[PDB]
């Protein structure tokens, strides 16, 4: 299956607007995911990872993109903070895994990269696999909102990635392969 | 949708853009100070502009958020750190007048210079000229050419200039809500809002008053004893009875009496410990000086450091091509990027210094959690405190045995602990008579207290009264001794210097008692015991998020300033000088000066 096409591409996602490709009707092996890069994390929540080419699914989705160093641990089931709440929730109920590696030698920029934007504001918490990728003031007070203001402000903010930072604020990119199984 | 949300909202954007804006100012510094050239001398200048420009439109933004309806203590902080004006309170033109006269004045003092009698074309610089001479020099008569020349020739520069900066500054206090720029200084030591923990500005005098009589006993008798060794020196010009000449101290204010050490050693026959040699010979360099830092830190179950800091760092100076600013410095550039700049040689002055530098380091990545304005020390006097307790540990004789540079063989004695004390007392007690009576000149004359006509008469009985320091030669109103000092003419807080030492030893002591350490308290060597760590580490992490009386009840057990661990750390100094003073008098007269 054409797992290179995932981790190995020229830039990732945003994480407020996720790259999910879905890859069906296809032989998956699972040991090409360890040829791409050392990782900082593969865990693996409803399946072992030794077993995943016993396994059969209708569909696998390939959720990728770019997320801070600190905020890895927040891509899993029961987690808060910007990212579990506004860019990418997994259900509590979750089969699939997720791996995450650092790409500070691709990502960063000595003027700062700031083509990565992450939500930070939003009205109500996400759905499971829900995305939003609109770009609309967000109000925080009680007057009614007309262009950015005194009590409004976008919703998105860029994560300026530098080769200098440290690990926990370098950028990492990671994809998560969630399993799913209907009928055939 | 009330105010306290919406302040929450708004610290949370000025985090975010404050931690880009702020890493590209610091950033910038970094590249100057490790490269000095023009061109980053304007990319610092156009990147601090940059921040001062963002920190000034969210100060305004940041006034929409009254602090009245807000509950939670850590929004309330943040927004107290960001609603303070400052200068901006003042009319353009007052503004640009005070930023004038702070700059006239920086430098006045760093480009002053002050020629030889006779000889207009030999002239010197406060550093290293004057420095070296007010150091090194045994003849009375020049030590007093070099501090008349400095007072007459600076200090008359700087005088209307310190008269028109502290009627702007007052001007400035009182338009923020204070009593008088005195006020506004001790605003940093305020705790409000807090049940049991609060803390006035004005209660910070009365402490500082407080724990100063304590201290008076053990200071009175260090002065007595240095006493009877200058006099040996200066066998003509020191009265028995009376005050010590201030050109006499070893410095150019008297701010330290460390260059003092090689008149009173009081066992000279003994060498001080010293193991530079022990350095060299084992082929040591600036990368294991700061890998062992590192192991002390280590050992006591602190962090490691990370990656970015060892490929950063600029740990030795970079040669005779590439300029650098080689003061020791401790950065936290913002997002995790921390960094040590210093010129290291293989001395054991640099390696103290890498264990004081690196317990700065450490004390900003514990707090690195935070909220960006929260990033900074409980107050003034904690940050430094923090790395002296490291650099206090790394130079006792024990860690030099176990690290291997001290002999495994080598025998303490009493007369080497009675030459290492008096040594620090020299560099630490001596200081705090000058640093009191320093701020409290200051506090006095922004209080307006002291007219302008009687500055320089109120300023040199109370340097009588308190150091115990007498002028040689008159000075009438004309001069402004105080302003001849780095830290008056330029707009810093002095206090700083006093009651971070109280800091000092009495975060010592507690970490001794974790440690379990038996013996006296100079010796303690907090390595491994990762009892202390934690305890101390519990503290570090806060950042100003707590009270800083808090901060200090965690790992002191108590919630304010205190004496007894420092005169508990020079007890047996203590004991001996009041031994050898029991044929002197102990004390002084404020009547006799050597001009009269
Ligand atoms: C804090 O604990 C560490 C151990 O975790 C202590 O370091 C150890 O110190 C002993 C000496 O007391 C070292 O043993 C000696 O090593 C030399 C190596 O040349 C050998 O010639 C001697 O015969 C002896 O075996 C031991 O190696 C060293 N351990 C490590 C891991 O470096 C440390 O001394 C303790 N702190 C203090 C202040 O004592
Ligand atoms: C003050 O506000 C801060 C947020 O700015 C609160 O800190 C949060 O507390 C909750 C408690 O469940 C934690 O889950 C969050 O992770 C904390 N967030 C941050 C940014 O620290 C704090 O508890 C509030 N304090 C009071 C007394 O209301
Ligand atoms: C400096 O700070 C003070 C508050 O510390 C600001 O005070 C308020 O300013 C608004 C105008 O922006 C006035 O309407 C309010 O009456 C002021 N409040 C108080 C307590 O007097 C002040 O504006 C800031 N300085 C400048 C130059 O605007
Ligand atoms: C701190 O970093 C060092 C590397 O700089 C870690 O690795 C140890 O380094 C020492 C250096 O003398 C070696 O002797 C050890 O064998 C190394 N350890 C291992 C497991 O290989 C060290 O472990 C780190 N310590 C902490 C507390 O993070
Ligand atoms: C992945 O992202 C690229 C842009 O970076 C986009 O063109 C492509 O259509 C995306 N793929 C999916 C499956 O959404
Ligand atoms: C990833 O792509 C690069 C070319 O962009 C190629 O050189 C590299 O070998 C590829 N790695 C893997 C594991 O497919
Ligand atoms: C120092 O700054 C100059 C500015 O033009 C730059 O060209 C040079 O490479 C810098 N050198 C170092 C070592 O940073
Ligand atoms: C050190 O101890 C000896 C014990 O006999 C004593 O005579 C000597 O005076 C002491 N010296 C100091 C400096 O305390």
């Amino acid at each position: 299956c054409p797992f290179h096409e995932v981790f190995n591409a020229t830039r990732f996602a945003s994480v407020y607007a996720w790259n999910r490709t879905r890859i069906s009707n296809c032989v998956a092996d699972y040991s090409v995911l360890y040829n791409f890069a050392p990782f900082f994390a593969f865990k693996c929540y409803g399946v072992s990872p030794t077993k995943l080419n016993d396994l059969c699914f209708t569909n696998v989705y390939a959720d990728s993109f770019v997320i801070k160093g600190n905020e890895v641990s927040q891509i899993a089931p029961g987690q808060t903070g910007n990212i579990a709440d506004y860019n990418y929730k997994l259900p509590d109920d979750f089969t699939g895994c997720v791996i995450a590696w650092n790409s500070n030698k691709l990502d960063s920029k000595h003027s700062g990269n700031y083509d990565y934007w992450y939500r930070s504001l939003r009205k109500s918490k996400l759905k499971p696999f829900e995305r939003d990728i609109s770009t609309e003031i967000y109000q925080a007070g009680n007057k009614p909102c007309k262009g950015k203001g005194p009590n409004c402000y976008f919703p998105l903010e860029s994560y300026g990635f530098r080769p200098t930072y440290g690990v926990g604020h370098q950028p990492y990119r990671v994809v998560v392969l969630s399993f799913e199984l209907l009928h055939a | 949708s009330t105010i306290e949300e919406q302040a929450k909202t708004f610290l949370d954007k000025f985090n975010h853009e404050a931690e880009d804006l702020f890493y590209q100012s610091s950033l910038a510094s970094w590249n100057y100070n490790t490269n000095i050239t023009e061109e980053n001398v304007q990319n610092m200048n156009n990147a601090g502009d940059k921040w001062s420009a963002f920190l000034k439109e969210q100060s305004t933004l940041a006034q929409m958020y009254p602090l009245q309806e807000i509950q939670n203590l850590t929004v309330k902080l943040q927004l107290q750190a960001l609603q303070q004006n400052g200068s901006s309170v003042l009319s353009e033109d007052k503004s640009k007048r005070l930023n004038t006269i702070l700059n006239t004045m920086s430098t006045i003092y760093s480009t002053g210079k002050v020629c030889n009698p006779d000889n207009p074309q030999e002239c010197l610089l406060l550093e290293p000229g004057l420095n070296e001479i007010m150091a090194n020099s045994l003849d009375y008569n020049e030590r007093l050419w070099a501090w008349e020349s400095w007072r007459s020739e600076v200090g008359k520069q700087l005088r209307p200039l310190y008269e028109e900066y502290v009627v702007l500054k007052n001007e400035m206090a009182r338009a923020n809500h204070y009593e008088d720029y005195g006020d506004y200084w001790r605003g940093d030591y305020e705790v409000n809002g807090v049940d049991g923990y609060d803390y006035s500005r004005g209660q910070l005098i009365e402490d500082v008053e407080h724990t100063f009589e304590e201290i008076k006993p053990l200071y009175e008798h260090l002065h007595a004893y240095v006493r009877a060794k200058l006099m040996n020196a200066y066998p003509s010009y020191i009265s028995p009875i009376g005050c010590l000449p201030a050109h006499l101290l070893g410095d150019m204010w008297g701010r330290f009496w460390t260059n003092l050490y090689s008149l009173t050693v009081p066992f000279g026959q003994k060498p001080n410990i010293d193991v530079t040699d022990a350095m060299v010979d084992q082929a040591w360099d600036a990368q294991r000086i700061f890998k062992e830092a590192e192991k002390f830190f280590v050992s006591v179950g602190l962090p490691n450091m990370t990656q970015g800091f060892w490929e950063n760092s600029m740990l030795t100076d970079p040669g005779n091509v590439q300029k650098a600013v080689c003061h020791p410095t401790a950065w936290d550039l913002g997002k995790g990027d921390f960094r040590i700049l210093m010129c290291t040689k293989v001395t054991m002055d640099d390696f103290l210094t890498a264990h004081h530098e690196m317990g700065h380091i450490q004390y900003d990545m514990a707090y690195a959690a935070q909220p960006f304005l929260l990033r900074n020390g409980a107050n003034e006097g904690f940050h430094e405190a923090v790395g002296e307790i490291m650099s206090l540990s790394a130079a006792t004789p024990k860690h030099l045995k176990s690290i291997g540079l001290l002999s495994p063989d080598f025998q303490e004695d009493n007369e080497t602990e009675i030459n290492f004390l008096l040594k620090q007392a020299l560099t630490i007690v001596g200081t705090l008579p000058f640093t009191y009576m320093l701020e409290k000149w200051r506090w006095m004359v922004f209080k307006g207290e002291i007219p302008k006509d009687q500055w320089m008469k109120k300023w040199w009985e109370m340097k009588r009264e308190i150091v115990g320091v007498v002028e040689p030669v008159p000075h009438d109103e004309t001069y402004c001794d105080p302003a001849s000092l780095f830290h008056v003419s330029n707009d810093y807080s002095f206090i700083r210097y006093y009651t971070r030492t109280l800091y000092q030893f009495q975060f010592q002591e507690a970490l001794c008692q974790a440690a379990k350490h038996e013996g006296p308290l100079h010796k303690c060597d907090i390595s491994n015991s990762t009892e202390a760590g934690q305890k101390l580490f519990n503290m570090l992490r806060l950042g100003k998020s707590e009270p800083w009386t808090l901060a200090l009840e965690n790992v002191v057990g108590a919630k304010n300033m205190n004496v007894r661990p420092l005169l508990n750390y020079f007890e047996p100094l203590f004991t001996w000088l009041k031994d050898q003073n029991k044929n002197s008098f102990v004390g002084w007269s404020t009547d006799w000066s050597p001009y009269a």
